[PDB]
């Protein structure tokens, strides 16, 4: 027996004798933030630029998750073209995310080529961001009632040209960790996770379903007017980092479907809902109302108001299950802010994962769980 | 259709159904029957635990049952045995003087670190949790950040010319149990909601 | 590539520019409701009051101190969204670090329209003799940058 | 000699050598790190620190930082980093300066791939002795 | 004690008691503005209205709560559409000739007027929501005038509530402060300049608007942006 | 019609002549508030000749004597309207195409108006 200590920004302790693994416990917290309580002291409108915070990856579904209960709360109605927009920018987020998982995942096995792709990929949905949003993370777009403003001229035939070369660009991904040359050696029968202990460790995130679980929350709990969209859950066999990766990589091919889907419908019209008491006044009729001056001013000092009462609506992340858990008194500020995080109940699933497997192994049977450390600590 | 099972049992005998109109929907088991009442839960068909929240209602507006609470939230996935997709959150309060509760971690695995934070943001123990250990908070923190009484701990912003700012004396914003700037505050400054 | 521009969006986040209209005021009426929306505490507006003689701005409010400290912007915009009257407006300017902590508060004059380039761009430029160039450029300049003299060959 | 051409004209060179040949040690934390592995991407002096400070995490910052060649220089990537950015709060460092000696400030959140590049840049004017604060004085090459 | 229903909640208060306190003691609320703590109660403004039955024999017009003895077995509605429309109505009337300065105006966030518009405001009738009926010229008149060394008056923005001439008659004694021509073209002025009480401060405090403004500390920081200490003062015995 | 815009053309000429009189009689100028549709007018177009609103002739104690205010750009029923404070005296001038500024049938011209102001500074004038 001989115990020694690693150390992402993910300390843990490997108990250890010999070559094997006898118990591993991670130390988490070299990340906390203290989100949960510094929101208790700002604006539901001054929340928003918190949620970006902790996904950094996928960013958007924090965004969503978090607007989606406020919304629920206050009784407010996003119209059209806003559900439109925001599955559009979800998903953009989601493919944002998993090209990371794929593109350390294409490092590993040493295809230097189909990485330097990757990278360019990614860069090519965050250049898209900054057109409507002109930030590249935490974009401050959605809002209570919809979204910002609306997306520039530039924004459609953009996402065609990436909507062109990515279908079949997934195809190839998908081909060089199928067609396994080194991959199979290395991945198929590391990270047992039986298909009922994934449901007993709370474990969500297409790590799930890799394990043969038939649960995504866009299909079981649907939220944003997915209710409508055509949709095939990639599952695996048995639950491993070689099931693991090709999931989310038989992922980013649905949410492509999604994103065309979605474009298909894009009509014009309201951005976001024209309740004077949620949304601030149409700024340009500033120079004309007492009503829409008082509004204005008031809306963006002292916050709006929502009922007393407890609200928690599920949505899904890159990274399984995620969700806010909101409690309000009817001030400007919520009273509690509870936020689910996916990536840190799949946690508890990684001492479990690689019990007694190999120790060089126990690099790609945590990135096969694609945890977020801001997600995990927040 | 499994939380059918649970409400008529429930209604049956005392405890206590809260109901937002948005789609969640509460159950309040005392202290003692929860221990035992939530493995029924389990046995019952309930096979996951989503979420565990820990609540400190000190700073409420109006007043509660026990200082603190906790909100368990339970599921049956819908792609596995038969389970229908039944779900809905079960809380119980705490004494302030007393903030002892009994861990499930015999019935859900993913109770362990979730039962944890609560553990460290607030003060609550659970009886027989493998080890009660700081999550989150570093090693040397005195006392349990998410709750009420303990500050947020804010620096002043600065500036030049000594011009700085109190962020606590700054905030145009109100606390539900804060009065406000003018006399006293009405109408949707004391809750909005529209009608769809 | 520091040989070749960045070229960035229109709607990008940049450093803070503060207009004027065309008459040559200051669209700022100090009314600090910028710094009121600011989740960084990071926006201090100190008011006085225009003379009428010689104007700063159209109210009878103008911005006496205005000052932004850099280090803890996020760059939201939120500011730009709370003004009634279009002054503070993100910009373009990103080559923006520097040395001393206190050195990283912009002032009024920092973040005029008029003014070309970050604090380190300008100060360098001074004990130099050799004019600014920014490292970017932009197809067109948002219309709500009116005047803002940027390098936007597109 | 100390102040004397002899040795004065010396260590300016010197300093003009280390200033050419830095090399980066970048210590990433979150939302910040991913952006720098786009700046890289197209024994060590130099450490970037981009991100959230924890306090939990300050202690490990230090140790690393104290072991390590001596001519160094500390890079403070962001708003988190720079001050306590949005997170004015318990368990945040208010500025990383609050434990290790910084060299070079760089706002932003993230800030944009290029802008660490001036950053750094910026850090090279420094080490050659040739930098300036708002005040007109002249920056000592090295925080120590 | 006289036994009074609020909206579903019942109250004890005694024989003289407003509606108005009535219905503030019992929880819920109502719009407020020439209506004052320590001054006498008139119905002025109009907007305190109430429906009430006397029973159920709900009396047929709305009553000024402000104003109205509680009855034995009386019951108050605060929250029928009736009220609420009559209550958004109110402050319609008075933004209607209000000036539009809120972000360049001393009553910071601290205004009454600012706050229960948009507390009873903005009707919600059961398409885009209309903000402003008016749309004629709005009452252009005597702006930022300072009547003492200490006092600023703009009378733009006055709402009429009778607060400040109210006050000097009947606390300190000095009417030093009073209305002016009839009707619509109404304002307040002063014909003993120095503004001679040595109470003359606190209509300051009074004022739901920012008519009346301390000027001692013109346009020094947004209400929201003090630190506020409440303590004592020591300049004398009191 | 175009009338629009040559009623401001006449109200910036009301104006001169408010300042020509308040220099020449000395009294107080006041500029009484600028017109809002141009505080808050972002970056939308803005084209009439001044930004004042609201002018006055106050005197010694500031008090005003003659009041003076023109209907904002996007307002319904445009005047430009004349009023002395304390002695219940409104006025309201419009524009007539070929004729001038008009108070109904009377030309309001620079003579007329400066009787009215001379007549109202020694009357209603406190200080
Ligand atoms: S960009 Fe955001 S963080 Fe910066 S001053 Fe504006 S509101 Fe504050
Ligand atoms: S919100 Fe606009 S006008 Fe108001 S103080 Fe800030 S920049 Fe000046
Ligand atoms: S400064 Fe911004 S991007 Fe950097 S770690 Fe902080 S929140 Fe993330
Ligand atoms: S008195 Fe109140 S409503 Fe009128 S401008 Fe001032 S703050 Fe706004
Ligand atoms: S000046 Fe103030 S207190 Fe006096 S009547 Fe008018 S609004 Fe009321
Ligand atoms: S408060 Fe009752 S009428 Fe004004
Ligand atoms: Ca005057
Ligand atoms: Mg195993
Ligand atoms: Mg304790
Ligand atoms: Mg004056």
């Amino acid at each position: 027996v001989m115990t020694l200590n690693v150390g992402g920004v993910l300390r843990l302790m490997v108990t250890l004798s010999g070559e094997e693994v006898l118990e591993v416990v991670p130390h988490i917290g070299y990340l906390h933030t203290g989100f949960e309580k510094t929101m208790e002291h700002r604006t539901y409108l001054q929340n928003i630029t918190y949620t970006p915070r902790m996904d950094y990856l996928h960013s958007f579904a924090h965004d969503l998750a978090y607007a989606l209960a406020v919304e629920k709360l206050l009784g407010a109605v996003v119209p059209p073209r806003a559900e439109t927009i925001r599955v559009i920018l979800n998903e953009l987020s989601r493919l944002a995310s998993h090209l990371v998982f794929l593109g350390t995942g294409l490092l590993d096995l040493g295809a230097l080529t189909p990485f330097f792709y990757a990278f360019r990929e990614r860069e090519t949905i965050l250049d898209l961001f900054e057109w409507v949003t002109g930030q590249r993370f935490h974009h401050n777009y959605i809002r209570i009632g919809g979204v910002k403003e609306d997306l520039p001229e530039e924004f459609v035939p953009e996402l065609k040209k990436l909507l062109e070369v990515l279908p079949h660009r997934i195809d190839e991904y998908e081909a060089l960790f199928a067609e396994s040359p080194i991959f199979y050696e290395r991945a198929r029968g590391v990270g047992v996770i039986p298909p009922e202990v994934a449901i007993d460790l709370g474990l969500t995130g297409g790590s799930l379903r890799a394990s043969g679980v038939n649960y995504d929350v866009r299909k079981a709990y649907p939220y944003s007017g997915y209710e409508t969209y055509t949709f095939d859950v990639p599952l695996g066999e048995r639950g491993d980092v070689f099931d693991r990766m090709l999931v989310r990589i038989r992922e980013m091919r649905e949410s492509v479907k999604i994103i065309k889907q979605a474009l298909e419908r894009l009509e014009p019209g309201p951005v976001r809902d024209p309740n004077p008491q949620i949304t601030p006044p149409p700024r340009h009729l500033l120079e004309t109302s007492m009503e829409a001056v008082i509004y204005h001013f008031k809306h963006y000092t002292e916050g709006f108001h929502p009922p007393k009462g407890e609200v928690y609506v599920p949505t899904e992340s890159a990274r399984g299950e995620l969700g806010y858990y909101i409690v309000s008194d009817g001030g400007s500020m919520p009273y509690r802010v509870k936020v689910r995080a996916p990536s840190f109940v799949n946690l508890q699933s990684l001492p479990y994962a690689c019990k007694g497997e190999q120790v060089p192994d126990m690099v790609a049977i945590i990135a096969s769980l694609d945890p977020v450390m801001g997600d995990v600590d927040r | 259709m499994r939380l059918e099972r649970v409400l008529e049992e429930a209604r049956a005998k005392g405890y206590p159904i809260e109901d937002n109109g948005l789609g969640n929907l509460w159950v309040v088991l005392p202290r003692e029957r929860f221990k035992e009442e939530m493995a029924h839960y389990k046995a019952m068909g309930f096979n996951f635990l989503a979420d565990i929240v820990g609540l400190d209602y000190l700073t409420y507006p109006d007043p509660r049952p026990e200082r603190f609470a906790v909100v368990y939230e339970l599921v049956s996935l819908p792609g596995w045995k038969d389970g229908d997709g039944s779900r809905f959150f079960v809380r119980v309060y705490v004494p302030e003087e007393d903030p002892r509760l009994p861990t499930v971690t015999d019935l859900w695995g993913s109770a362990n670190f979730l039962e944890r934070e609560v553990y460290d943001l607030f003060g609550i123990v659970f009886e027989g949790h493998p080890d009660l250990r700081k999550i989150l908070t570093p090693e040397d923190l005195e006392g349990h950040p998410l709750r009420k009484d303990y500050p947020l701990g804010e620096t002043p912003t600065l500036f030049r010319e000594g011009r700085y700012i109190i962020p606590a004396e700054f905030r145009a914003a109100l606390t539900g149990k804060d009065p406000g700037l003018t006399f006293y505050k009405g109408g949707s400054r004391k809750g909005y909601r529209s009608l769809w | 590539y520091p040989d070749a521009p960045v070229a960035l969006k229109p709607r990008f986040h940049g450093r803070h520019v503060l207009t004027r209209h065309p008459n040559g005021l200051e669209k700022c009426i100090g009314c600090s409701l910028c710094a009121a929306a600011c989740p960084a505490y990071a926006i201090y507006v100190e008011p006085a009051e225009n003379d009428p003689e010689n104007p700063v701005s159209a109210g009878e409010r103008y911005a006496k101190v205005y000052e932004i400290n850099m280090l803890r912007c996020i760059f939201c915009g939120l500011c730009e969204e709370a003004c009634p009257t279009g002054a503070i407006v993100l910009g373009y300017d990103f080559e923006m670090a520097d040395y001393e902590y206190s050195d990283l508060v912009y002032g009024k004059e920092d973040m005029l329209v008029d003014v070309v380039g970050t604090k380190p761009q300008r100060r360098e430029a001074k004990r130099t003799g050799k004019p600014v160039k920014v490292g970017y450029v932009v197809p067109y300049v948002r219309p709500e940058l009116e005047g803002f003299k940027a390098p936007t060959e597109g | 000699e100390r102040e004397g051409i002899l040795f004065t004209t010396l260590e300016k060179l010197v300093a003009w050598g280390r200033s050419n040949s830095l090399w980066p040690a970048t210590f990433g934390l979150a939302c910040c790190a991913i952006e720098m592995m786009a700046s890289t991407d197209a024994q060590a002096d130099v450490m970037i620190v981009a991100g959230r400070l924890s306090k939990k995490m300050a202690p490990v910052m230090r140790r690393v930082w104290e072991q390590m060649p001596d001519p160094k220089w500390v890079i403070s990537m962001g708003a988190c980093a720079s001050s306590g950015g949005m997170f004015n709060n318990y368990a945040i460092v208010q500025n990383v300066d609050s434990v290790v000696p910084v060299d070079v400030y760089v706002p932003g959140c993230p800030p944009r791939p290029e802008a660490l590049i001036y950053a750094v840049m910026q850090l090279q004017k420094k080490v050659r002795g040739q930098a300036y604060n708002e005040r007109g004085e002249r920056l000592p090459p090295v925080a120590a | 004690m006289v036994r009074v229903k609020v909206n579903d909640r019942i109250v004890e208060v005694p024989p003289g008691t407003s509606v108005m306190d009535a219905v503030f003691h019992a929880g819920y609320d109502v719009p407020l503005f020439c209506s004052e703590k320590h001054l006498s109660p008139i119905g002025a403004c109009r907007m305190c209205l109430v429906r009430i039955g006397l029973p159920i024999q709900w009396q047929p017009k709305l009553a000024a709560s402000c104003v109205t003895a509680v009855a034995d077995g009386m019951v108050v509605d605060t929250l029928s559409d009736v009220v609420r429309e009559a209550q958004a109505g109110m402050v319609e009337f008075t933004l209607l000739n209000h000036p539009l300065d809120c972000p360049t105006c001393d009553k910071g966030g601290a205004c009454e007027l600012q706050d229960r518009t948009v507390e009873y405001g903005l009707y919600e009738k059961y398409e885009l929501p209309v903000y402003t009926r008016f749309e004629f010229t709005r009452r252009h008149v005597d702006k930022h005038h300072p009547l003492s060394p200490f006092v600023i008056l703009d009378r733009e923005r006055c709402i009429h509530c009778k607060r400040c001439v109210r006050y000097f008659e009947e606390v300190p004694g000095d009417e030093v402060l009073d209305f002016i021509e009839r009707g619509v073209h109404t304002f307040i002025g002063t014909m003993d300049f120095g503004l001679p009480s040595g109470f003359s401060g606190n209509i300051t405090d009074i004022c739901p608007v920012g008519a009346l403004l301390d000027l001692t500390a013109r346009f020094r920081a947004r209400n929201w942006e003090m630190e506020e200490t409440p303590t004592t003062c020591a300049l004398c015995p009191v | 019609a175009s009338s629009e815009r040559e009623l401001y053309e006449a109200w910036v000429e009301l104006l001169s002549w408010m300042r020509e009189y308040a220099q020449a009689k000395g009294v107080r100028f006041e500029k009484e508030a600028d017109f809002p549709d141009f505080i808050y007018r972002m970056e939308r177009p803005y084209d009439l000749p001044t930004t004042i609103m609201t002018a006055s002739l106050s005197d010694g104690l500031g008090e005003p004597f003659l009041l003076a205010d023109v209907s904002p750009r996007h307002a319904k029923l445009k005047r430009i309207g004349l009023r002395l404070p304390r002695a219940h005296i409104h006025l309201h001038a419009h524009y007539e195409p070929g004729k001038g500024l008009v108070t109904g049938k009377i030309p309001l011209t620079k003579e007329r108006f400066f009787a009215l102001a001379d007549r109202a500074r020694e009357a209603l004038a406190f200080a």
